[PDB]
């Protein structure tokens, strides 16, 4: 269901045109920052990575990484632009909600606006997946846009695309995107190392026009349940 | 709108 919407969006299908507004042509400045201050290590996966920009980032680095993304048409492109570029990122369509055949494989989590996309159990399905393909104590960062950020975005997308409408007044259930949502999202199995304002870059499909809007970077340490582990344990008791 | 529905 949600595959189709997407793919058509990268097919060029809906009223984003050949630019939907998260396609920005680079990687996200806070994932680029996050590399510098130290915090990615080991096997990385890019959840929802789209067309590949910030797992490309990475691999230039030299960092193993893995794209995932719903939409064969994405992952099409990601590719395209991994054999252009000439860089060894892996690309591969899966359902972030499931990861099956993925387990204890990745090191870092990175997500630049696929969290945001899920709500109560689905953020959960989401977490709970991460946390079968993670590592014991790999680190999920989540880049998330905030109400402030989304209204943002909402007003200027309203103003370009006919089909988009304005965003509502006041501030005030499911829709909402606070520091808490996110925090809800990854209860079992994680903790929150720290939660911070950060920013989430968009582009306008009209202008071109590129602007950083509000969003939450939270960062989660995925605990040590594992067998792997059970057994090291189980080593050292015996 | 970008991203909440997902994400038109
Ligand atoms: N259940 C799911 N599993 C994996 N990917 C999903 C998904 N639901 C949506 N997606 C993907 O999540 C992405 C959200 S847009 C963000 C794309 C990329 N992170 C970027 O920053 O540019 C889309 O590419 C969409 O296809
Ligand atoms: C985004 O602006 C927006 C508004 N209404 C929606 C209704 C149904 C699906 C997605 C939508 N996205
Ligand atoms: C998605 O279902 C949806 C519906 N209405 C919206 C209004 C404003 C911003 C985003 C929205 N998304
Ligand atoms: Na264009
Ligand atoms: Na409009």
């Amino acid at each position: 269901h949600m595959t189709e919407v997407f793919d058509a969006v990268y097919r060029g299908e809906s009223p984003f045109g050949k630019r939907p507004p998260w396609d920005i042509g680079a990687p996200q400045p806070a994932y680029v920052a996050l590399e510098k201050a130290g915090l990615i290590q080991g096997a990385v996966l890019d959840a929802g990575c789209g067309t590949g920009e910030d797992a490309l980032h990475l691999a230039g680095l030299g960092y193993a990484v893995t794209g995932l993304d719903l939409s064969p048409t994405a992952i099409s492109v990601a590719r395209d632009k991994a054999d252009a570029r000439g860089l060894g990122a892996v690309f591969e369509v899966a359902d972030a909600l499931d990861l099956t055949g993925w387990e204890e494989r990745f090191d870092t989590v990175i997500d630049s606006g696929l969290a945001h996309t899920f709500e109560g159990d689905r953020l959960r399905a989401y977490a709970t997946a991460l946390h079968r393909a993670c590592r014991p104590g790999a680190v999920a960062h989540i880049l998330s846009i905030s109400d402030r950020g989304s209204a943002e975005m909402q007003a200027r997308l309203a103003e370009a695309i006919d089909e988009i409408p304005a965003p509502l007044p006041d501030d005030d259930p499911t829709l909402k995107r606070s520091a808490d949502h996110l925090r809800d999202g990854f209860a079992e199995g994680w903790t929150i190392e720290s939660i911070d304002e950060s920013l989430m870059r968009g582009v306008i499909p009209t202008t071109s026009e590129l602007l950083d809007v509000h969003a939450w970077l939270g960062r989660f340490r995925r605990d040590w349940n594992s067998s792997s582990v059970d057994k090291l344990a189980a080593a050292l008791e015996h | 709108x970008a991203x909440v529905x997902a994400x038109v």
